[PDB]
C-alpha cells in the first residue's frame, strides 16, 4: 500500500537514482538479477512500496528515467544494479538540452513530456493506492532542471491531491562548476515555489566538507556523495516501509512541518557519520547521536544555522531504542537551544521511531529541518543572478529558444518574495 | 546517436587533420589499415569489415592531400571525400573565395549531406583552418556560409591558426584574415585562437624540444581537440556536451573568440621527477606563459572557464584547488560573472601517440578560457592592415577576382566594432 | 459445426492467408503433412470449424485461392504450411490484373468468377451448418480488390441468411506502396458497403509504428506483419473455437457491434505485445493487459481514436481468468473514459471470454472496435481521389476496359455519404 | 506461363542485346554454350538440351550481327531469327521505314508469331533502338505499327538512346529523331530516356573508370533491365507485373516518356569503405547527377516513382526512408498526383557479371521516373530541328526515297503539341 513512483532527470538525478536504487536494494536484500535474498519477512510484506512484482518471481523497481542525451542510459545500464529497470521506463532523446533551460522546457523536453506523462499514467494507473511521488534532479542542468519542473507540473496539474517531493541537489554557491547556473536555478525555484510540498536542498559544498572532515576520507569521489544523499533518502521514508513504536508517512511529514503553502524548503541531515579509524571507539547510543545529528556541518546545505533559526525539526529515528530516553533528550536539546527554535510555535521538534535499523548500523537518525536559514542560500543565488542579468550576459541563449525576458523578471520578483516571506516569519514574535 | 562532423579545410587545416586522426585512430586502436581488431563519434561502420572517418578533406593544392592519399593512412578514408582541385588560392580571399569556391562548394555540400544523412544524432561540425592561406580562409568562409544557410540550428566550431604577433611566414596574411574574420564573425559559435608562437615558446620550455617541428605543434593540437571530445566519446562523471558550449562560453552572441591552454605537457626526464598534483596542474592552466594563444591574460579580465580534466580525478578536492585559484588575486573576473568556472570529468586518461614527445601522465587539464585580453590581437592586427590599406598594397591583385574594391573598409569597420564591444564589455557596472 | 470458408485473393491477401493457415494449423496442432500432432481433445472435437477430414485420415484446411497471375501458386506451395491445400482448390489466371480495377473486375476476373463461384458452392453445399464466410485481400491491389469484390457480391446475392467477414488491408496513407490506389481503394469501398458485414480495416502504417516501437524489432520483415494480422485473425473466433466460460461466436458480434447496416468498418487490435529484451519483466494479467489494449498506437489502423470515440468495443479476452476482475476493469476503463464512450448508447462495451490461451501465452486479448475514428481515414483517401480525379489522372487506363466515369462519380457521392454518416451519429447526442 | 518477348533493332540496340543476354544468361547460369548445367520469362527449353532466347535480331548492316554470328554466343540464339539486310539505313528515316523495311517487316511478323504461339502468359514486348541512326528509327517505328495493329492489348515498352544534348555523334539524327518520335508517340506504351551523356558522366564520376567505352555503357543497361524483370523472374515479396506499369506511370495516355535511374553503381575500394544505408541508397536515387538521362528534375515537378529494391529490404524501414524524402524540399509533385511512390521489392540481389567494373552488393534500386522535366529535351531536340529545316538541309536525302516532303512539318506539329501538354500539366489546379 502506499506506492511511490521514483522520477529520474538530468546526469546527476540519474547517479543518484541508480546509488538510491542500490541501497534500497541491499536493504530489501533484492540481488541485482531480481530476486529475493534476505532472511527475514518484514521485507517482503511491504516490497509492494517501491517494487512490482515482475513477471516470473522478480523484482522489478517503479521508476523511471529520463535524459535529453542517451549516455546515462548505457551509464546506469552498465553500471551496478542495472538489470532492475525495465526495459520500458527508459525514455531518453538525442539531441541533448546542452545545459540550456530554455532548451529542456520548451524546445526538446517539450516534445518529450507526453511520452513521459503516458508511462507516468500507466505506472499511476496500475497502483491502487498512490501515496505521492518523489524527484531527484539538479536544478542547475538543462535536462534535469527543465524536464524535471515541467513534469512537476503536468504531474501536479494532474494529481492534486498526492504529494510531490523532490530531492534537488541545487548549486553548490561557492565550489560552482557552470557559470550558467544562476539562470537555471533562479527559473526552477519559480516553479517548484508553486506545485512541489517538499524540496530538500542539497549542496555539494556541505557534503565535500563533511566527506572531508568527519569521515575522514581522503579522494572524495562523486559516487561517494551520491551514496551519502542516497542513504539520507533511504531513511526518511524507511519509517514507513518497517513497523514502528511511533510510525509515520510522507503526510505526517507534510503537516507536521510546512506551516505556509510554500515555506517548504528543508535541510537534510544523516546521523551517525565516523571515519574507519575512529570507528572501534564511540559508542552507538542516542545521546552521541543527538550531538552529532543537530551540528551545523552535520547537515546537506551551506547554511550555519546559527544564523537563523528553525520553525521545525522533525527528526526519524531508526532501530531500536527506549524511546522515553529519546524524548527526554529531544526535551533537553530544546530546552538547552532554545533561541534556534523560533517561539511562536510550541515543542516545535517532532520524532518518529521506527524498528529496523539499515543494513550495518544499531541506530540511525535522519533529520529534516524545516528552517529559516536557507533563505541565506536563496539570497545569495539572487545575488548571483541579478549581477549575471543587469548585464544581460549569456541572455541571447535564453531569448533564442522563445523565452522572453519577463519571465525572467517575474522569477526573480518571486524569489525575492520568497526570502522576504521566510524573513518575515523570523521576525514576527509574541 | 551522438556524433559530429569534421571538415578539414586548407593547408594547416588539413595537417592538423592528419595528426588528429592519427590520435583518434590510436586511442581507439582503430588500425590505420582501417580495421579495429564508442567510435561512431567519429567512425562509422560499414556494415562489416572496416571503418571510415566522418571528414571531408577540402583542398585544392593537390600536393598534401595526395602526400595523405599515399601516405600510411592510404587505406583508411573514403576514396571521395579527399577533394582536390586543380590550381592555387594564393593568399588572396577574393580566389578561393569567388573564383574557385563558386565550384568545389557544390560538391562538399554534397558529401556533406550525403554523410549527415547516415548519422541519428548529430550534434556539431568542427571545421579546421588557417586563416593567412588563400583556401584556409575563402573556402572556409564559403563554407561555414553555406552550411549556415542551409542547417541552421546546429553549432559549429572552429579552429582558426590565426597570424603569430611577431614571427610571421605571408605578408599579405593580414589581409585575407581580416575578411576571413567579417565571415567567421557570423556562421560560427566559437573560433578557438590557436597561434604558432605559443606553441613553439611552450615546446621550448616545458618539452624540452630544442628545435620544435610542425609535427609536435599538430601533435599537441591533436591532443587538445581529443580533451575536448572525451566527454562524447569516453565515459565520464561529468560529461558536456558540444551543444553546452553556445551556451555556457558566449555571452554576446557576437564575443565568441575563446583561447586555449593545456596540462600537463611534460617531458620523462622531468616528469618522474615531479607528482603533478591536481593543484599543481590547474596551477600551470592559468599560468599565463603557456597559454596556446600569444596573449597575456593578466592584461585584461576573464569572462569564462570550462576546465575539462581527463584521469582520476577527486572532485571535491578539485573544487578546493578551484576555490584557491580564484584566490589568486591576479586573474579577476568582470563585474556581470560571478559564476566563474564551469568544470567537467572524464575518466579516460590522456592517450600517448607512440613516438611522441609527450609522455603518458594520468591527469590532464583542458582549459577554454574566453577573456578580454584576446581583443588586443585583433588590435595590433588591425594595425597591420592599416599600414597597407592606406596605400592600397597588393590590393589589386585582390580587385582582380571581381571581389568588390571598398568591402575591406567596410570590414575593417565591423572588425572596429569589435571593439566597440571588448575594451567596453569590461567595464564594471 | 458452423463451419467456415477461407478466400484470399491478391498476392497480399495470400501470403496473409498463409500466415494465418500456418498459425492455426500450429495452434490446433496439425503438422505441415496434414496429421494431429498435439496433446488435448479440444483441438479435435472442433476440427470441423475450419478443416477437413482427408481420405485417409488426414486433415485439410477449408480454404480456396485466387490470383490472375500464377506465381504466388507456386510461392504458396513452396512455402511452409503449403502441402495442406488440395490441388482443386488453386484456381489461376495467366493475364494478371496488373494492378488495373476494371480489369480485375470487368474483363477478366470475370472469366473465372464462374469457376471461382463453382467451387465455392461446392465447398458450402458440403457443409451443414455454415457460420459465413471471412476473406482477406488487399484494397489495392487489382487481383485483390477486384476478384474480391466481385466474389462477394455473387455469394451475397447467393447465402443472403450468412455472415461476410473480411480482413481487408487498407492503404496506408503515407507509406504507400502505388500510386493508382485511391482509384482502386473508392472502387472497393463502394461495393464493400454494400454486401458485407464486418470489415475491419489494417494500415501498414499502424503495423511498422508496432512493429518498430513496442516490440523494438530492428527490420520489420513483411511476413512480421503478416504475423501479426494472423495472431489477430485467430483471436477473432477463437472465442467459438473452444469452450469458454462465456463464449461467443461470429454473429453475436455482428449484433453486438453494428447499430446501422452499413457503420461496419471495424479497428482490431492485439495484446499482448512485447519486446524480447524487456519479456522477462512485466506481468501477464488483467490490468496490463488492459492498459496496453486502448492505447491509441496499440491498434491496427492509422487513426488516434482521440480524434473521435466509440461507437462500440468487443474485447474477447481468452485464457484463464477470474471474470469478476475483468469486468471490474472494464466498468473502471469507461467510467474513467466517459468521454471517448458515446453516450446515447449505454455500457457499450462488451467482453467475451475463452478457455485456451493461444500457443506460448498465458492471457490474450482481442480488442475489435467500431469507432468513429475512421471516418477520418476514409476522409483523407476521398482528399486523394478527388486530387487524382479531377484532373483525370490515369483515367483512361480505366476507362478503356468498359467501365464509365458514372461509376467513379456515383462511388465518390457513396464514400461522402458513408462519411457524413459517422460524423453525424458522432454529432447527435442524447 | 509469364514471358516476354525482347526485340533488339538497329547498331545499338542490339549492342545493349548483346549484353543483356550476357547478364541474363550469366545471373540463371544459362552456360553460352547453350546449356543449363525459372528461364521462362527469356529463354525457352527446347524439349531436351539446350536453351534458345525468346528475342529477335533485325538489323541490315550484316557487321555487328555477324561478329555475334561468330562472338563467344555462337551457338546460342536460333540460326534463323538473327535478320541480316543486304544494305544499309544511312540514317535517314526514309530509308530504313519506307523502301527497305518494306521486306524485312515480312520476315520479322512471321517469326515474332512463331514465338508468340509457343508461349502460354505473354505479358509485354521489349524493343529496343537507337533513333539517331537510319534502321533502329525506320524499322523500329514500322515494328511497332505492325505490331500494333497485329496483337492489340499488349503493351509495348522501348528503350530509346535519344541524342544527348551537346555530346554528338551524328547530324542528321535530329530528323531521324523527331520522325521517330511522332510513330513512337502513338504505338508504345512507355518510353524511357537513356542517354548517353549522363552514363559517361557517371562512369567518370561513381565508378571511377576515366575512359568508359560503350561496354561499360551497355553493361549498366543490361542492369537496370534486369533489375527491372527481376519481379517476374525471381521471387519477391511484393510482385509487380510488367503490365501495371500502363497503370501506375502513364496518366494521361499521351505522356509516356519516363527516364530511369539506378543505384548503387560503385567501385570496390571506395565499396568496402561504405555502408550503403537504404536511406542512403534511396537518397542516391532522387540525386539528380545520376540521373540516367540527362536533365536536372529540380527543373520541374515529378508525376510518379516506381522504385524497385532488390536485395535484403526491412520494408517498413524502406517506408520511412521514403517518408523522409518526401520531406525533402526541393523534389515536388504536381498538384494532381498525392500518392506519390509506388514501390516493389524483390529478394534476388544484384547479379554481377564477371569481369566487369561493377562491385557486387547486396541491395540495389531502379527508380522509373515520370517527372515533367524531360520535357525540355523535346524543346531543346525541337531546336536543332528548327535550324535545319527551315533551309531545307538534307531533306532531298529523304525526299528520294519517296517519303512525302511536308510530313517533317506535321510530325513537327504534333511533337510541338506535346509541350501544350507539359508544361501545361505542371500547372496547379
Ligand atoms: N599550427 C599549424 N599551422 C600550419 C601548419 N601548416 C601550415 N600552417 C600555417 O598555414 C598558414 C599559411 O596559410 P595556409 O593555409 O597554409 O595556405 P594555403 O592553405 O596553401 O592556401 P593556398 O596555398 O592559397 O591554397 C601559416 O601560418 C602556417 O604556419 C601545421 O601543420 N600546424
Ligand atoms: N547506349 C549505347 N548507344 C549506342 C551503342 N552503339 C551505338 N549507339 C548509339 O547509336 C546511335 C547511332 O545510331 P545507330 O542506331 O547506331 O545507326 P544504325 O543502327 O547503324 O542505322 P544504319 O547504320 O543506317 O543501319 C549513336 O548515338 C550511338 O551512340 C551502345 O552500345 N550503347
Ligand atoms: N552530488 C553530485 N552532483 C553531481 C554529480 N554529477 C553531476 N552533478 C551535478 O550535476 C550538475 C549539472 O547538471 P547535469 O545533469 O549535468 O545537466 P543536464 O544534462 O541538463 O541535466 C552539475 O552541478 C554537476 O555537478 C554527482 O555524481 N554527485
Ligand atoms: N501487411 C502486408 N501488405 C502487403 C504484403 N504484400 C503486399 N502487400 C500489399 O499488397 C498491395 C498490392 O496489392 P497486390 O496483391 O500486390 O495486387 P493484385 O495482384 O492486383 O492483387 C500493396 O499495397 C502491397 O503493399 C505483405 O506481405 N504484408
Amino acid at each position: 500500500m502506499r506506492e511511490i513512483v521514483h522520477i529520474q532527470g538530468g546526469q546527476c538525478g540519474n547517479q543518484i537514482g541508480a546509488k538510491f536504487w542500490e541501497v534500497i536494494s541491499d536493504e530489501h536484500g533484492i540481488d541485482p538479477t531480481g530476486t529475493y535474498h534476505g532472511d527475514s519477512d518484514l521485507q517482503l510484506e511491504r516490497i509492494n512500496v517501491y517494487y512490482n512484482e515482475a513477471t516470473g518471481g522478480r523484482y522489478v523497481p517503479r521508476a523511471i528515467l529520463m535524459d535529453l542525451e542517451p549516455g546515462t542510459m548505457d551509464s546506469v545500464r552498465a553500471g551496478p544494479f542495472g538489470q532492475l529497470f525495465r526495459p520500458d521506463n527508459f525514455v531518453f532523446g538525442q539531441t541533448g538540452a546542452g545545459n540550456n533551460w530554455a532548451k529542456g522546457h520548451y524546445t526538446e523536453g517539450a516534445e518529450l513530456i507526453d511520452s513521459v506523462l503516458d508511462v507516468v499514467r500507466k505506472e499511476a494507473e496500475g497502483c491502487d493506492c498512490l501515496q505521492g511521488f518523489q524527484i531527484t534532479h539538479s536544478l542547475g542542468g538543462g535536462t534535469g532542471s527543465g524536464m524535471g519542473t515541467l513534469l512537476i507540473s503536468k504531474v501536479r496539474e494532474e494529481y492534486p491531491d498526492r504529494i510531490m517531493e523532490t530531492f534537488s541537489v541545487v548549486p553548490s554557491p561557492k565550489v560552482s562548476d557552470t557559470v550558467v547556473e544562476p539562470y537555471n536555478a533562479t527559473l526552477s525555484v519559480h516553479q517548484l515555489v508553486e506545485n512541489a510540498d517538499e524540496c530538500m536542498v542539497i549542496d555539494n559544498e556541505a557534503l565535500y566538507d563533511i566527506c572531508f572532515r568527519t569521515l575522514k576520507l581522503t579522494t572524495p569521489t562523486y559516487g561517494d556523495l551520491n551514496h551519502l544523499v542516497s542513504a539520507a533518502m533511504s531513511g526518511v521514508t524507511c519509517c514507513l516501509r518497517f513497523p514502528g513504536q511511533l510510525n509515520s508517512d510522507l503526510r505526517k511529514l507534510a503537516v507536521n512541518l510546512i506551516p505556509f503553502p510554500r515555506l517548504h524548503f528543508f535541510m537534510i541531515g544523516f546521523a551517525p557519520l565516523t571515519s574507519r579509524g575512529s570507528q572501534q571507539y564511540r559508542a552507538l547510543t542516542v545521546p552521541e547521536l543527538t550531538q552529532q545529528m543537530f551540528d551545523a556541518k552535520n547537515m546537506m546545505c551551506a547554511a550555519d544555522p546559527r544564523h537563523g533559526r528553525y520553525l521545525t525539526a522533525s527528526a526519524l529515528f531508526r532501530g531500536r531504542m527506549s524511546t522515553k530516553e529519546v524524548d527526554e533528550q529531544m526535551l533537553n536539546v530544546q530546552n538547552k537551544n532554545s533561541s534556534y527554535f523560533v517561539e511562536w510555535i510550541p515543542n516545535n521538534i517532532k520524532s518518529s521511531i521506527c524498528d529496523i535499523p539499515p543494513k550495518g548500523l544499531k541506530m540511525a537518525v535522519t533529520f529534516v529541518g524545516n528552517s529559516t536559514a536557507i533563505q541565506e542560500m536563496f539570497k545569495r543565488v539572487a545575488e548571483q543572478f541579478t549581477a549575471m542579468f543587469r548585464r544581460k550576459a549569456f541572455l541571447h541563449w535564453y531569448t533564442g529558444e522563445g523565452m522572453d525576458e519577463m519571465e525572467f523578471t517575474e522569477a526573480e520578483s518571486n524569489m525575492n518574495d520568497l526570502v522576504s516571506e521566510y524573513q518575515q516569519y523570523q521576525d514576527a514574535t509574541a | 546517436m551522438r556524433e559530429v562532423i569534421s571538415i578539414h579545410v586548407g593547408q594547416g587545416g588539413i595537417q592538423v587533420g592528419n595528426a588528429c586522426w592519427e590520435l583518434f585512430c590510436l586511442e581507439h586502436g582503430i588500425q590505420p589499415d582501417g580495421q579495429m581488431p564508442a567510435f561512431n563519434t567519429f567512425f562509422s561502420e560499414t556494415g562489416a569489415g572496416k571503418h571510415v572517418p566522418r571528414a571531408v578533406f577540402l583542398d585544392l593544392e593537390p600536393t598534401v592531400i595526395d602526400e595523405v592519399r599515399t601516405g600510411t593512412y592510404r587505406q583508411l578514408f573514403h576514396p571521395e571525400q579527399l577533394i582536390s582541385g586543380k590550381e592555387d588560392a594564393a593568399n588572396n580571399f577574393a580566389r578561393g573565395h569567388y573564383t574557385i569556391g563558386k565550384e568545389i562548394v557544390d560538391l562538399c555540400l554534397d558529401r556533406i549531406r550525403k554523410l549527415a544523412d547516415n548519422c541519428t544524432g548529430l550534434q556539431g561540425f568542427l571545421v579546421f583552418n588557417s586563416v593567412g592561406g588563400g583556401t584556409g580562409s575563402g573556402l572556409g568562409s564559403l563554407l561555414l556560409e553555406r552550411l549556415s544557410v542551409d542547417y541552421g540550428k546546429k553549432s559549429k566550431l572552429g579552429f582558426t591558426i590565426y597570424p603569430s604577433p611577431q614571427v610571421s611566414t605571408a605578408v599579405v596574411e593580414p589581409y585575407n584574415s581580416i575578411l576571413s574574420t567579417h565571415s567567421l564573425l557570423e556562421h560560427t559559435d566559437v573560433a578557438v585562437m590557436l597561434d604558432n608562437e605559443a606553441i613553439y615558446d611552450i615546446c621550448r620550455r616545458n618539452l624540452d624540444i630544442e628545435r620544435p617541428t610542425y609535427t609536435n605543434l599538430n601533435r599537441l593540437i591533436a591532443q587538445v581537440i581529443s580533451s575536448l571530445t572525451a566527454s562524447l566519446r569516453f565515459d565520464g562523471a561529468l560529461n558536456v556536451d558540444i551543444t553546452e558550449f553556445q551556451t555556457n562560453l558566449v555571452p554576446y552572441p557576437r564575443i565568441h573568440f575563446m583561447l586555449s591552454s593545456y596540462a600537463p605537457i611534460i617531458s620523462a626526464e622531468k616528469a618522474y621527477h615531479e607528482q603533478l598534483s591536481v593543484a599543481e596542474i590547474t596551477n600551470s592552466a592559468f599560468e599565463p606563459a603557456n597559454m596556446m594563444a600569444k596573449c597575456d591574460p593578466r592584461h585584461g579580465k576573464y569572462m569564462a572557464c570550462s576546465m575539462m580534466y581527463r584521469g582520476d580525478v577527486v572532485p571535491k578536492d578539485v573544487n578546493a584547488s578551484i576555490a584557491t585559484i580564484k584566490t589568486k588575486r591576479t586573474i579577476q573576473f568582470v563585474d556581470w560573472c560571478p559564476t566563474g568556472f564551469k568544470v567537467g570529468i572524464n575518466y579516460q586518461p590522456p592517450t600517448v601517440v607512440p613516438g611522441g614527445d609527450l609522455a603518458k601522465v594520468m591527469r590532464a587539464v583542458c582549459m577554454i578560457s574566453n577573456s578580454t585580453a584576446i581583443a588586443e590581437v585583433f588590435s595590433r592586427l588591425d594595425h597591420k592592415f592599416d599600414l597597407m590599406y592606406a596605400k592600397r598594397a597588393f590590393v589589386h591583385w585582390y580587385v582582380g577576382e571581381g571581389m568588390e574594391e571598398g568591402e575591406f573598409s567596410e570590414a575593417r569597420e565591423d572588425l572596429a566594432a569589435l571593439e566597440k564591444d571588448y575594451e567596453e564589455v569590461g567595464i564594471e557596472t
